[PDB]
């Protein structure tokens, strides 16, 4: 990434990121119908779309539960965003989990990230990243945990959803080569899960206590296992001033620079 | 007549203050014109002081006032002008207009005019002390502000009254500006503070408005000066109170015009003295260059410089003025090149080598800046830039007689009085960033730098050189003379001024807009010279009034403000409507053209690049462009920022964005045009961001307002969010902060280490503890909050905001400001916001804010509330609210629909012998009675009734009472209400309705045991209150006369859901089980308001449902015309300040010819509100329209009073109410307000309860009140709002009844929602347990946990806690959850009862009452207070212990504390009998023991405290007897 001019062309696109969210289309396709069916509150998709970036892979953990007396629907009432650094087509996060007061009564539903570009199938990196999250944390169960990828389509935002199959868990648990076409990647690993929008409920977002979610500026300030607290507050926009320090703290200017043009009108207050 | 639109752009005179509207100038005495080679000189002789008149003697500071002789240190005898003006300047409030030239000390004339106000406030053993008066000295320059601040502080300190610069933020420097006396500021600055609302308290404490450099009316910002002048004059006249205008203006014409403008008496009040009063006779060479040639002009001007310094190179001091910073030292060293290419001929300004302090010249050689290269020689400069004390050491160097030649900038002339033997303004050309281009320098600077060409001491005959343009040459002679009128600049400004006048309320209609013009200097200018002001003598003579010109002008500004939508003003009537965009424009002094443009562009999720974009869209710098040569570094600025400007090309907006982002990252620029451009855009960025974010937060864009607040924070703190807030502590090292950020040691985990491991981060362990000091001083807060739902559309959430850091008045100051925001699902939909501030006293202390938040019909996970410092950037804390386990309440089904019932006449009940007192008042029944008769009168079962206050449940319960009386003659009805005085209202009505007619004894019992024992059961109808029927009948089983009562009326039932409810509800359930025991039920009349859960009341009462006729407040005998008026002014000070006039407006608009109930938040304040209403209806010049009868017949009510305000207020017919007022005064006030001669009652907050006299329009003002426990304000109850509103009742004649309430912006939503919507009542007996537990346990009804739970099984909690489980703290919906809750309930109640050792808990099964709880319950005392007794009192105590313990009971612990009451109790216990140790006067117990001792010795107190004292004795004797027990 150019970090200087592809920086700002991407940011001035990122100035418009809120026109995106009100044009949606969903993957309408074959449902096996005995797997869970996931409920999306349009608000968290509003915030997700707005704070993201047009290249950098940004992701979050989903939190929510099943309603009383009818488990087969899993309503997601929480989107957590984690410290990170993402690629343009894969997002890398710390292994260690969110846990917090409001995080008590929910389980992790899986995770959801963005995508500049489109293809009607799951990344081998997606299946394997999730299978390796599930390699460590059995809190993630096979028939429970999903991946939702949000392609930025021309005049629309599209969200394709998958769950892992046990054979996909197998290949991902195995995976060493994370390349764009690893040997042994095929349809045989992923399966698309039922998702739908619903205007009935407003949930909440989550953000680290001592950080914000976007370290994409700070790939050295990120770690494999580095731990974090949580709190209830808004994520900062991907290109926020706060995680934008060295461009704004690039300061080499002197006091004498005011000694010139020393007319000192205020005329006010 | 109908309005005609205008074109007012070309009707301005651009280049204001350099216009020189006078086309021909007049030469002075010895003046002539000298012709040189392409450049002309005007040789002007100097003026001579006036010839000495006989007995014309100056004053000494001794033969002026003997008192004001203080602060006069350093003066011997008064200067001629001050001595000629002082007598009139001090002896009376006669306003002043001074006409003179610089060099007299007009400051010294204003100082005498201010010693007048000084001597206006005095005492003997008490001082000038500033708790009396405030004044304001205004001048248009902040350099002069700092000067006069230093001077006024030192000089007026000797009186002890502090003067300061009015430079603080409105709320940051309001508490500390209340402690200061007369202040100093600028015209526009004071205007901003007043239009914002900072002056809303200082006004009417203001006596003297002094205006220095008053000739500035001809200036650019003149619209602020003249609009403020108009404000002063008009509001002073509108109030009939005066304010003095003491102005000092340069010698010029238009003195009488400005004298009529200042309303000062030119007769004996004005003055005249031309330039001959200037100290140093000013001989002027006004030489212009006449050529255009620019590269040759940059030589010709330098040549004039060369010759002028050749003229000064002898014995003299040459002080040059230029319009930049680096020119000070660039024209210098060019004089070095001049005297050095003169072959050191003309140099050496001394007599010789060791002459003229060459040793000091060389000895002070090394300096701060590049001054050194010259200072070894005789040339020097001045500016603020070089260093901090550099300009100091240059000015004092010149004053030490060694600096023969100095070149400098306009600030160095504006500053301290550093005079010159001769001064020269060079070029007179400035580059204006406000004009974007070349401007002739201002005229105030001209006079300022021209008073320093020649001195009072150091120079005799001033030589004043002006090298200038030979176009503006003759104007420069008219300026050297007093030929120019002081013209006003209204035309360009007009629209914003008019919008702001309406936005504050000074123009209600275009009528008042013409009234705004009729008092301005503009209309006065044209009243002198419309021929000059663009209105010919033909039209001006066919229309004398100039109300035609006012209709033309004002209407065009109105139409423009309409076209920009910052006004809403209908052409028909003349009146206007204001908006939040217009309010932001007014409050930040912004224009509504670019304001509306920004409003149109800024969308919801428009990025931060979009925010800086619509910021570059600020057309205040519409003359921003691209610099041709500087376009190279413009791209460099386009390269060094992270948020790219690339959206555009090199252009005006690109300049805006890139200069702004550079100077936000604190970038310097080589080019001076670009430097000033960035300076200007960033200095207007304050107003831009403030107004933008203001309209954003007023709208409700959550993440958008967050982004804009971040941009405003970056503008304020000159740094971005990814750069540490650590840069806001400036005594802290940049390298330290940078090493803390190198390895980002997070702003979260920094106090996770101690100052060992804190310094372990960047290994600087001599700085780690200072770092921790900076961290802990950065205000940082935690908070805890509880959310409990009311209904599926309401959940009330109380937040206590605590600080987790410490504050210091050198870091946080006198206050801390942080905004908290309650926001929905995606931090885009904003629910509600609070701007919370930690006071000076309240630092580190918990601050509680509660809010009922929306979630109607919702199944969503949570919400947020972020609390971030306004001032401090990157300083925040989040408040989550997660709804995983949040469930809904049961939604209420629709109410029993009001059927169609033909009006019932009093012939319904056939007992005319009973209707004898009914047929006389009303002919027809209301819908409530017409529906509920068939359930109440012809029926004998229990009944529940919901109807709004003001409908008539009186006849509903009377039907049942008359029925039971007809059943049995002496058969008894126990009527009980939650209010004692309202039950006494029931007494004074029902006793006269029944006993005089029905012969049956109807009475109202009292607290007295034996009195009630004899009275009750003897009469037919018995009126009681909550405790009245709790304490008694807690003895139920042996209580025979209460047991033989026929029926029970619970009137005002839904009081249970409020405070003091559980007492009455406990009486209800207890008497219910008693009626179950009595084998004859006692019909239960539940009469209350519109209830959501009326079904629960019906279940608690056991009445049939097809008879339980519940209605909504929408079925009320008279409907309510409902109006709500928000408040975006947080501080109740300015809120109540501007709550006056709109109250009158809504009065006259709703019902001008009707009675007015003005509910004011204070017994103290209703007089204030009715009086301000009288003084503003004096503006509505029709006086005493609220009086409908004659002055003389009202007198016998005036002969029976003392209070002096009521005389005037009621003779005008408004009047107010209070507690200490006479009883006959209250009766006669009700008499006048009822007879309607005084068709207004202004009434205290506490009065509407027992008030049987209704009004026509009810208006509630300040729906909160102040309690000293939180030392703060709290909002009103829902039943209280309904009561103060519904106390407008006019059913006999009027077709409506009106309720209007002015609430805060915070409470607007819940207030509007629960005004007409249905209100519930829920359980509080689970909150207050030990009372009934101990009492019934002693009374042998609560003898085991089983019987306790059985009483819990017929309670009100039984229904409520299961119906609405969020407030029940149990997340369970089933009978097993009811089991867990009930077990917890009885266990913990009898647990604490046996814990305080008050009762016996046997074998863990049985519960019986023992001595402690026995005496407690007997005396009707708190069990906590009884344990305080048992474990404080001992055998050793005398009355010294008795008084402390007796006041330390909870029996008085609801007692109040009033406004600044902590001085009262402390300065009373100063000399009262018994003191305390480190006590609080904000303490209930200390206050109560203090009042007890005070009254025991019988010292003289106020009735406000004697009411408290008598109430304390009402519950003192019982506590004292139980204490002996």
């Amino acid at each position: 990434f150019s970090s200087k001019t592809e920086w700002r062309v991407r940011a001035i696109s990122a100035a418009n990121l809120h026109l995106r969210t009100n044009h949606i289309y969903v993957s309408s396709d074959d449902i096996k119908e005995t797997g869970y069916t996931y409920i999306l509150p349009k608000n968290v998709l509003k915030k997700f779309i707005c704070i993201s970036d047009l290249r950098a892979q940004i992701a979050g953990y989903l939190y929510g539960v099943s309603p009383p007396d009818n488990p087969q629907v899993k309503e997601i009432r929480c989107i957590v965003m984690v410290p990170q650094w993402g690629t343009h087509q894969t997002v890398h996060l710390p292994g260690q989990l969110p846990q917090h007061e409001y995080l008590k009564e929910m389980e992790p539903l899986g995770w959801i990230h963005t995508q500049p570009n489109e293809s009607p199938q799951l990344s081998p990196q997606d299946v394997t990243t999730h299978a390796k999250i599930m390699a460590d944390n059995p809190s993630w169960d096979g028939e429970k945990t999903i991946i939702i990828t949000c392609s930025f389509t021309p005049g629309s935002c599209t969200l394709t959803a998958y769950k892992l199959t046990p054979s996909g868990y197998e290949w991902g648990r195995q995976n060493t080569d994370k390349g764009n076409n690893p040997k042994g990647y095929l349809p045989s690993h992923y399966e698309r899960v039922q998702m739908l929008l619903s205007d009935r409920f407003l949930g909440f977002f989550m953000v680290p206590a001592q950080s914000s979610w976007n370290y994409n500026f700070m790939g050295v300030r990120h770690d494999p296992n580095m731990k974090y607290e949580l709190q209830l507050a808004n994520p900062k926009e991907f290109y926020h001033e706060v995680h934008r320090p060295s461009h704004f703290l690039n300061f080499a200017l002197l006091q004498e620079g005011e000694v010139y043009s020393a007319d000192r009108e205020d005329l006010y207050a | 007549a109908p309005r005609q639109v205008l074109d007012l752009e070309d009707l301005v005179f651009t280049q204001g203050s350099h216009f020189m509207a006078n086309k021909r100038c007049q030469l002075p005495d010895g003046s002539f014109r000298r012709q040189r080679k392409g450049y002309e000189e005007v040789h002007v002789p100097a003026l001579k002081p006036k010839p000495f008149g006989s007995e014309e003697q100056l004053l000494p500071v001794e033969k002026l006032p003997k008192y004001a002789q203080a602060g006069f240190e350093g003066f011997k005898t008064l200067n001629r002008i001050q001595s000629k003006l002082y007598r009139a300047a001090l002896e009376t409030d006669e306003n002043l207009l001074l006409c003179a030239p610089t060099g007299a000390g007009k400051t010294n004339v204003a100082l005498m005019c201010m010693l007048r106000e000084i001597g206006k406030h005095i005492n003997m053993d008490g001082t000038i002390n500033v708790d009396d008066f405030k004044i304001i000295y205004i001048a248009p320059m902040r350099s002069l502000v700092q000067e006069m601040v230093g001077s006024f502080g030192k000089r007026l300190a000797t009186y002890g009254i502090t003067v300061a610069e009015l430079t603080g933020d409105h709320q940051l420097c309001k508490e500390e500006i209340s402690a200061t006396q007369i202040i100093v500021c600028t015209p526009e600055k004071w205007d901003i503070i007043t239009r914002k609302g900072g002056e809303r308290t200082y006004t009417q404490l203001v006596r003297l408005i002094i205006l220095d450099e008053i000739h500035l009316l001809h200036d650019d910002r003149g619209p602020v000066l003249e609009a403020l002048v108009a404000r002063a004059i008009r509001n002073i006249e509108m109030t009939q109170e005066d304010v003095r205008l003491i102005g000092l203006s340069a010698t010029l014409p238009n003195y009488e015009d400005v004298a009529t403008f200042l309303r000062v008496d030119p007769a004996k009040g004005l003055f005249y003295f031309d330039n001959s009063f200037r100290p140093v006779p000013l001989e002027q060479t006004y030489v212009g260059i006449t050529e255009k040639k620019a590269i040759k002009r940059f030589q010709i001007m330098n040549e004039i410089v060369y010759e002028k310094i050749m003229e000064h190179a002898g014995k003299n001091q040459v002080l040059v003025f230029v319009h930049s910073r680096k020119e000070t030292g660039k024209t210098a060293r060019a004089i070095r090149d001049m005297c050095l290419e003169k072959d050191t001929l003309g140099l050496f300004l001394r007599e010789g080598s060791a002459s003229t302090e060459v040793l000091r010249t060389e000895a002070e050689q090394c300096k701060n800046l590049e001054l050194k290269d010259l200072l070894p020689y005789g040339f020097a400069i001045h500016h603020a830039g070089m260093t901090r004390v550099d300009r100091t050491l240059v000015e004092d160097l010149f004053a030490d007689k060694h600096i023969q030649v100095l070149v400098s900038t306009a600030t160095l002339a504006w500053g301290v009085n550093l005079p010159a033997h001769t001064v020269i303004i060079k070029g007179t050309q400035v580059y204006s960033p406000e004009k974007g281009r070349w401007t002739e320098l201002g005229a105030l600077d001209i006079l300022q730098m021209l008073g320093r060409a020649g001195r009072p001491q150091y120079d005799t005959k001033g030589e004043g050189i002006l090298i200038t343009s030979h176009g503006e040459l003759q104007y420069y002679l008219s300026l050297l003379n007093q030929q120019l009128p002081i013209e006003s600049q209204m035309v360009s400004k007009l629209p914003d001024m008019l919008n702001a006048e309406i936005v504050l309320g000074n123009v209600q209609n275009a009528k008042d807009a013409v009234n705004w013009l009729g008092y301005a200097y503009l209309y006065i200018r044209m009243l002198r010279s419309p021929t000059l002001y663009g209105i010919s003598h033909d039209d001006l003579k066919g229309d004398p009034l100039l109300d035609q010109r006012r209709l033309d002008l004002v209407h065009t500004a109105a139409l423009m403000l309409d076209k920009n939508n910052l006004v809403k003003y209908d052409k028909k009537t003349g009146n206007f409507q204001v908006t939040e965009l217009g309010r932001i424009a007014s409050h930040y002094y912004i224009t509504n053209d670019t304001v509306q443009t920004y409003n149109q562009l800024l969308k919801p999720t428009l990025s931060e690049i979009e925010l800086f974009r619509v910021f570059s869209l600020s057309s205040e710098f519409k003359n921003i462009t691209v610099r041709e040569e500087e376009k190279l570094e413009l791209q460099k600025l386009l390269e060094r920022v992270p948020i790219p400007v690339k959206e555009s090309i090199e252009e005006p907006s690109a300049k805006i964005n890139v200069l702004l982002q550079a100077f936000i990252s604190q970038l310097k620029l080589e080019g001076f045009a670009l430097m000033a451009d960035m300076v200007y855009v960033t200095q207007s960025a304050g107003r831009l961001m403030r107004a933008i974010f203001e309209i954003v937060l007023n709208r409700g864009w959550a993440q958008l307002t967050d982004k804009t607040l971040n941009l405003c924070k970056m503008i304020d703190k000159r740094m971005w969010q990814s750069m540490c807030p650590l840069r806001q502590f400036r005594k802290l090292p940049e390298e330290v902060v940078k090493k803390i950020e190198k390895k980002n040691f997070p702003f979260e985990r920094l106090y996770d280490l101690n100052h060992n491991e804190i310094g372990e981060l960047i290994r600087m362990p001599k700085m780690g503890k200072t770092i921790h000091k900076y961290v802990h001083l950065f205000p940082k807060l935690e908070l805890s909050v509880h959310l409990q739902p009311i209904t599926r559309s309401t959940l009330k959430v109380e937040l206590t905001i605590t600080p987790d850091f410490q504050w210091d008045e050198k870091v946080h100051g006198s206050s801390e400001a942080f905004w908290i925001l309650v926001e929905d699902v995606d931090s885009e939909v904003i629910l509600h916001h609070e701007y919370f501030l930690l006071k000076a006293k309240y630092a580190q202390d918990e601050h509680l804010i509660t809010f009922f938040v929306p979630v109607f019909e919702p199944l969503p996970p949570q919400y947020f509330i972020r609390v971030v410092s306004d001032r401090w950037l990157s300083c925040e804390t989040q408040l989550p609210v997660s709804f995983r386990h949040l469930i809904l309440p049961e939604k209420y089904p629709p109410p029993t629909e009001l059927l169609d019932l033909q009006p019932l006449p009093v012939s319904a009940l056939r007992n005319s012998a009973f209707e004898s007192l009914y047929q006389d008042k009303f002919p027809f029944f209301n819908p409530i009675q017409t529906q509920v008769f068939n359930t109440v009168y012809n029926s004998d079962d229990n009944v529940f009734v919901g109807a709004p206050t003001g409908s008539g449940k009186t006849i509903c319960a009377e039907f049942a009472i008359l029925r039971m009386l007809l059943q049995s003659s002496e058969g008894r009805c126990v009527y009980i209400t939650p209010m004692e005085a309202l039950a006494e209202q029931v007494y004074m009505d029902w006793y006269e309705k029944f006993q005089d007619r029905l012969n049956k004894k109807v009475v109202l019992l009292t607290g007295e045991t034996s009195t009630d024992l004899k009275l009750l059961g003897k009469g037919n109808i018995i009126i009681s209150t909550p405790e009245k029927w709790d304490i008694l009948s807690r003895r139920w089983k042996q209580r025979k006369n209460v047991q033989n009562i026929n029926l029970f009326v619970v009137d005002e039932v839904h009081l249970i859901g409020g405070e003091n409810g559980p007492v009455l509800e406990v009486i209800c359930s207890r008497m219910r089980y008693i009626s179950s025991q009595i084998e004859r039920p006692i019909r239960i009349v539940a009469l209350s308001s519109s209830l959501s859960n009326a079904k629960d009341v019906a279940h608690w009462l056991g009445c049939s449902a097809t008879s339980t006729f519940n209605f909504h407040p929408n079925v009320r005998p008279v409907p309510l015309e409902l109006h709500i008026q928000g408040f975006n002014i947080s501080h109740t000070q300015t809120r109540l300040l501007s709550m006056a006039k709109p109250v009158y407006h809504a009065i006259t608009k709703h019902s001008p010819k009707k009675p007015v109930i003005v509910f004011v938040p204070s017994r103290k304040q209703t007089r204030l509100t009715a009086i301000d209403i009288l003084t503003t209806c004096a503006a509505d010049i029709q006086r005493q329209r609220f009086l409908h009868c004659t002055e003389k017949d009202l007198i016998p009510y005036l002969e029976k009073l003392s209070d002096s305000t009521l005389k005037e207020t009621l003779l005008n017919g408004v009047g107010y109410l209070h507690e200490g007022l006479s009883p006959m005064e209250r009766r006669l006030v009700e008499q006048l307000f009822s007879s309607g001669a005084i068709q207004v009652v202004v009434a205290s907050r506490s009065l509407c309860w027992g008030m049987n006299v209704a009004a026509h329009l009810v208006i509630i003002m300040d729906t909160q009140y102040y309690n000293g426990k939180i030392h703060a304000y709290v909002d009103y109850p829902i039943y209280d709002v309904l009561q103060m509103v519904g106390h407008a009742n006019r059913p006999l004649q009027d077709d409506e009844g009106r309720c209007v309430i002015m609430c805060q912006g915070s409470k607007k939503d819940f207030f509007k929602k629960f005004l007409y919507e249905p209100l519930p009542v829920e359980s509080h007996l689970d909150h207050c347990m030990h009372d009934h537990f101990n009492a019934e346990i002693v009374t042998k009804t609560i003898e085991n946990k089983q019987d306790a739970v059985d009483y819990l099984t017929w309670t009100f909690l039984y229904r409520r806690m299961t119906q609405n489980p969020n407030y029940y703290n149990l997340q369970g919906i089933s009978h097993r959850h009811l089991s867990d809750h009930l077990s917890e309930l009885v266990e913990q109640t009898l647990s604490d009862l046996e814990q305080s050792k008050c009762i016996s808990i046997e074998d863990e099964m049985d519960v019986a009452p023992l001595n402690l709880g026995m005496i407690a319950a007997y005396y009707y005392i708190n069990y906590t207070t009884i344990e305080l007794f048992s474990m404080s009192l001992n055998a050793k105590t005398k009355v010294r212990g008795l008084i402390e313990i007796i006041s330390n009971a909870a029996e008085y612990e609801n007692i109040p504390i009033r406004h600044h009451e902590d001085n009262l109790l402390r300065q009373l216990a100063q000399k009262v009998p018994h003191k305390l140790n480190n006590p609080k006067f904000n303490d209930p117990h200390v206050k109560t023991n203090l009042l007890l001792q005070a009254h025991l010795s019988r010292m003289q107190l106020s009735a406000e405290l004697q009411s408290d004292t008598e109430e304390i004795l009402s519950k003192a004797i019982r506590l004292i007897q139980a204490c002996v027990d």
